[PDB]
RNA sequence: GUCUCCGUAGUGUAGCGGUUAUCACGUUCGCCUAACACGCGAAAGGUCCUCGGUUCGAAACCGGGCGGAAACACCA
RNA sequence: GCCCGGAUAGCUCAGCUGUAGAGCAUCAGACUUUUAAUCUGAGGGUCCAGGGUUCAAGUCCCUGUUCGGGCGCCA
RNA sequence: ACCCACCCGACCCGUCUUGAAACACGGACCAAGGAGUCUAACACGUGCGCGAGUCGGGGGCUCGCACGAAAGCCGCCGUGG
RNA sequence: GGCCCGUCUCGCCCGCCGCGCCGGGGAGGUGGAGCACGAGCGCACGUGUUAGGACCCGAAAGAUGGUGAACUAUGCCUGGGC
RNA sequence: CGAAAGACUAAUCGAACCAUCUAGUAGCUGGUUCCCUCCGAAGUUUCCCUCAGGAUAGCUGGCGCUCUCGCACACGCAGUUUUAUCCGGUAAAGCGAAUGAUUAGAGGUCUUGGGGCCGAAACGAUCUCAACCUAUUCUCAAACUUUAAAUGGGUAAGAAGCCCGGCUCGCUGGCGUGAGCCGGGCGUGGAAUGGAGUGCCUAGUGGGCCACUUUUGGUAAGCAGAACUGGCGCUGCGGGAUGA
RNA sequence: AAGCAUCGCGAAGGCCCGCGGCGGGUGUUGACGCGAUGUGAUUUCUGCCCAGUGCUCUGAAUGUCAAAGUGAAGAAAUUCAAUGAAGCGCGGGUAAACGGCGGGAGUAACUAUGACUCUCUUAAGGUAGCCAAAUGCCUCGUCAUCUAAUUAGUGACGCGCAU
RNA sequence: GUGCCAGGUGGGGAGUUUGACUGGGGCGGUACACCUGUCAAACGGUAACGCAGGUGUCCUAAGGCGAGCUCAGGGAGGACAGAAACCUCCCGUGGAGCAGAAGGGCAAAAGCUCGCUUGAUCUUGAUUUUCAGUACGAAUACAGACCGUGAAAGCGGGGCCUCACGAUCCUUCUGACCUUUUGGGUUUUAAGCAGGAGGUGUCAGAAAAGUUACCACAGGGAUAACUGGCUUGUGGCGGCCAAGCGUUCAUAGCGACGUCGCUUUUUGAUCCUUCGAUGUCGGCUCUUCCUAUCAUUGUGAAGCAGAAUUCACCAAGCGUUGGAU
RNA sequence: GUCUACGGCCAUACCACCCUGAACGCGCCCGAUCUCGUCUGAUCUCGGAAGCUAAGCAGGGUCGGGCCUGGUUAGUACUUGGAUGGGAGACCGCCUGGGAAUACCGGGUGCUGUAGGCUU
RNA sequence: UCAAAGUUUAGG
């Protein structure tokens, strides 16, 4: 009573009943597996941002006012 | 049955292509990849470090990981009922950038050249692409000479 | 196979690489007070026959040989197992072969 | 057909990868004897079945060739 | 695995920490008309392998490789 | 809806099976009987009550129980889960 | 990004009735059925999965305790028959 | 118990009968009770003392939720195609290209031979057949190939995108990289179609078979075994007289 | 089945029952007996094989061999040691115990067979007998006989698949 | 002697076991765990007791660096020296070698020869491959230690790449001034925690011999032993071609080397039907059909003088017997 | 025009033989005290600068081989999809789109980056 | 005070 030993036959449709789905893209994927010296050193990187706050933020604000001063130049 | 080692039935896809055997020429060791870089996958023989499986070969994925003399690439493995995003990491020498996505970044540079100007003179431009239209209304000038007359040849055995 | 008697290999005790004596490893004579071998002996007792399998199929003919690497400096002395591919022959200090000469 | 083993001077056999290939008989040549036999002393003689391989090296280890010989071929 | 034994010259075997015994076999001398048989001498031991104890080991010691009679058997 | 006629259609059901009208099995006929139950444990879903709680058991107090071996209540209201 | 427990690696400081082979913390990885302003508890129904006779019917067997030699098997006692 | 046949032991004997344990166990036969409605399979996966069964994926249903907008004011997704761009070593082809096979004559003392004939003998003369070689030539390859299709498999075709400004780093470093952060500035970016996403419970199934084409074993088979799609199985209806 | 032949036992015994007993059967018995096996009247024979498996005999000369007992060290659980019963090994016997019982070459003044020789081999190598038998594959063996005709019957033959 | 322990003996007795796949089973194989080339239909993936093979190891270097070289083969030379010894010049895309099967890869190397070595060491995770996208094994990229080597850049955590291997439980060894050993303390002991080893080859891992013709039960046409289907290799019968035979003459009768068919009175394949049974050989008896015609009727042929004859046509009306084993 | 040093792509760059090379280079070349290394100053290492382009090297040449690129081969071979097309089969023709490979015949025979020379 | 020692034209 030997059977039938292996088959692919039905399979395609059955796979496509339920489509074949792309894998669901995300945008901000994980940094898992990422050479750990990098991610030290990102890590640090991240940590710090707070410091050099204060020069960021009056940074932008010279930025606002020479486009405050440019579209009242313009207008 | 069949053997389910990893090499089987690579006879022909790892293997130098006539008359380039030999020194792994520079050019692919000293150009670089990035984050986020389309590249594609092809193993090959000479260098055996960092080879990548017979199954990721011709295909193409994004670069995520960058390490000293190796590149972590994503792409995309069926698998029966199921598109597999997964990471290998593959030796640069078995790796391109794929030129797939340049040809687009090409188009949208000439697009903001084409959205810059026409916007100072108001004529809006075709930025779209559009398929290849059926081939318009024209003349053929049988100047002077007639038609040439195409009778079939008749049969004859060669052999 | 061939190994030397000593091995400058890795010491976890002192941290660095150091000279260890190298030596093939044995089985120890089995306790007889072990938990195993007391739960044995008391299920084995009485009636009842054999209680646990015997092992009568066997099918490999070779251990994988494992050294006894035993750290040189004093105020050390670190034994530590150290394990090598299977092989039907081994040994110690054997010789160091010879590249181009006669054989006879 | 399967699995097994064996192919070595003329004959029957030994042979643990490095041999002058072992032993007995047979063969030839002396001697002894009147002659023969026995006997004594010497000698000669192997395609190590065939080919290819592994080996620094194969009579052997490994593969196939051509032979030879046992056991199996059952339930209807 | 545990106990025990053998391994010595071609072979079989003695050997009590200070030219390695016996017998056969091997080769040269007698005897033989010669051979065999037998009597004399001569040659031939990595004392299985390695390390130690010891002033000194074939032996004592340990460790292996064998050997081969019993014991034994939880992945 | 009873009977008859005619034209066309139309093999016997059940079942196992890739395949049953089968030269596959079960079945003469009728009546009654006749097979996914209950307990326990888990999980998910749903409905209700209360909600950092919730809970009811077990026990007790209220009745001879007609209805009750119910119903109600408990610094036990929480030992405890 | 962060915090808690396990674990490793590297480091530098604190504490006191008992200064100790005492106790406490830091940085960076990494294991945890974790935390990151709670969602459970009780009751009821449904489906599924199990353990139970467990959808209903079905063995060949196995075990305990009893009944039979009125048939037949063999022995013995006492009679009969050719 | 047996003058032995496994004979006989109350029509029962290769282990009597009665009651109980007992509703013994069964991956195996058989059966399994009303209607309409809606959706609707599988015979393939890996593991298993597994191959008449399970497990696990798959395929089914049920319950939903989260969003979308025909309420003149849409994003994303696809058993397509288009445009770019990689992958390939099958068909074919090739063997005056490698590997291996293989025919023929030309040419060659290449080598050298073994056999000759004429030579004492002599690359002397003359033939010859061996292998080798110089151009040619015949015919081949699932486990050969310089070439090399068709059909085919990836990617890509934008807001998660571009372009500016500045901060953070214990990484990297002549200065710079590279990454991560803030803050602004810019909109339809090939065709065709379609509302999407997402989570829980979950049954049956895990004997298959048939045809086109491709394809292995076999003289072949209504034989055995794969690929590809579509059937039958689950399915009636017109045709093929009859019929999966 | 008679007949033949082995084997155990002198009774605190052989053989056997029984759950147990200063239990029971043989046995109200004693080797011309009880018990266990084979073969199968008579006649005539009963070859060789003790390597194998059995059974049995001997036993400090002795390898291994348990519990207890003896010593040992340890704080003790303990470990280690020496000691050492039967049994295995070691050595004899036994086939009317189970059973077993060969193969090459050459050789005789026609040829053929092979008395004879040579080897290689086992524990021996199948003896007396017997035979295509109720035992022989090839097989419907060959010769004879019996029949008009015989895959049958009988008598002979014997490297006899496989007496 | 009895009582209780100890060791031996013990199919007298008990209980139980006695794989799988498989063109029925058994016998044989292993297609049971792995690896190469092919099968495979130019991504991947794919079957059969398909094809051709390999694996249970080997290596102290055949691992790791760095240096220097160049290999097979051939030509032409040189005392003994010849086809082969050693030396020297030339050519040499690898035709060698790289432990092993094959495939790939490899030349100031991945080959050979030296020098120095232990990266075959210690430790986290990530990933790939089989995949369910679990394990094992095998591998890839990093990262942290401690080294090696090189002037250095670097390379190296085994073997150029694709195979060489093994869970829970138990044991054993190694590891930390580690935890527990329970009323507390000290010490032995044991128990934990972490990593190696002792193996399950039926290789995700029972501990396991037969026989039954005295047999049983659950089932199976998932599967044999008949018929019947398909097929026709094999058997049977028949063409075509025409080298020969036939004194002479291919073809009166024949017919090699080749070739094309039919047939189901041979045997195989196969397993569709039947295992809640289709009575399993032969003979007797009886009927009917077929023709591929032995005889009989009518005819063509001859190597047909007659007689006897074979070859062919129409043709199955009628026949085709008695015995010995 | 051209070279040297380090190169990228790796024959349009290879091989064979032939010719020509001003200047600067590059070489061959002459030595072994020292560094370094050989059986050997051949190579390797080192110190030089008398000769010479003989060779390497460059540039050219050849009805050259080779390679590169077109044609032809050929809409041929093959092939996606189609039919109740043919054919006893084997196979073939059509529709629908895709479409090769030798032999044979042409052409070509390195381009170029950085740094520094020379032809002032 | 006992080893082993077989054979011998047809051709007068
Ligand atoms: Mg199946
Ligand atoms: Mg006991
Ligand atoms: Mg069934
Ligand atoms: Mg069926
Ligand atoms: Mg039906
Ligand atoms: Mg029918
Ligand atoms: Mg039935
Ligand atoms: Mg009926
Ligand atoms: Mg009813
Ligand atoms: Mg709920
Ligand atoms: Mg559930
Ligand atoms: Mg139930
Ligand atoms: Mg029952
Ligand atoms: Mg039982
Ligand atoms: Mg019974
Ligand atoms: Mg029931
Ligand atoms: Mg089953
Ligand atoms: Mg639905
Ligand atoms: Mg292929
Ligand atoms: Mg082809
Ligand atoms: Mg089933
Ligand atoms: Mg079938
Ligand atoms: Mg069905
Ligand atoms: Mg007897
Ligand atoms: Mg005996
Ligand atoms: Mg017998
Ligand atoms: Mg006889
Ligand atoms: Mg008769
Ligand atoms: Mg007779
Ligand atoms: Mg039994
Ligand atoms: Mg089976
Ligand atoms: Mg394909
Ligand atoms: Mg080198
Ligand atoms: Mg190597
Ligand atoms: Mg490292
Ligand atoms: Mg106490
Ligand atoms: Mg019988
Ligand atoms: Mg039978
Ligand atoms: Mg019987
Ligand atoms: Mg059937
Ligand atoms: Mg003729
Ligand atoms: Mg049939
Ligand atoms: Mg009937
Ligand atoms: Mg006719
Ligand atoms: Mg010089
Ligand atoms: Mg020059
Ligand atoms: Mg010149
Ligand atoms: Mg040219
Ligand atoms: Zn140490």
């Amino acid at each position: 009573a030997k059977s039938k030993n292996h088959t692919t036959h039905n399979q395609s449709r059955k796979w496509h009943r339920n489509g074949i789905k792309k894998p669901r893209s995300q945008r901000y994927e994980s940094l898992k597996g990422v050479d750990p010296k990098f991610l030290r050193n990102m890590r640090f990187a991240k940590k710090h941002n707070k410091k050099g706050l204060k020069k960021m933020q009056a940074n932008n604000a010279k930025a606002m006012a020479a486009r405050a001063e440019a579209i009242k130049a313009l207008v | 049955t069949n053997t389910k080692g990893k090499r089987r039935g690579t006879r022909y896809m790892f293997s130098r292509p006539f008359r380039k055997h030999g020194v792994v020429p520079l050019a692919t060791y000293m150009r670089i990849y990035k984050k986020g870089d389309i590249v594609d996958i092809k193993g090959m023989g000479t260098v055996q470090k960092g080879m990548p499986h017979k199954c990721y070969h011709g295909k193409t994925g994004r670069v995520y990981n960058v390490t000293q003399h190796a590149v972590g690439i994503v792409v995309n493995k069926q698998v029966k009922g199921k598109i597999l995003a997964k990471r290998i990491n593959v030796r640069i020498e078995h790796i391109k950038h794929s030129k797939s996505r340049d040809s687009f970044l090409k188009r949208v540079k000439e697009n903001d050249q084409k959205k810059k100007e026409a916007k100072e003179k108001g004529t809006w431009v075709q930025l779209k692409r559009q398929p290849a239209p059926p081939r318009e209304a024209h003349f053929v000038r049988t100047n002077g000479k007639e038609p040439e007359l195409l009778e079939p040849i008749p049969y004859e055995f060669m052999a | 196979v061939n190994v030397p008697k000593t091995r400058r290999t890795f010491c976890k005790k002192c941290g660095k690489h150091q000279p260890h004596k190298v030596t093939q490893y044995k089985k120890g004579k089995d306790s007889l007070y072990a938990q195993g071998k007391r739960r044995y002996d008391r299920k084995q007792s009485g009636y009842g026959g054999q209680t646990k399998p015997i092992f009568r199929k066997k099918a490999k003919t070779t251990k994988k040989i494992v050294l006894r690497l035993e750290c040189v400096e004093p105020n050390c002395r670190s034994k530590r197992m150290l394990a090598i591919k299977r092989c039907k022959h081994f040994e110690l200090g054997g010789d160091k072969k010879r590249k181009g000469q006669v054989i006879q």
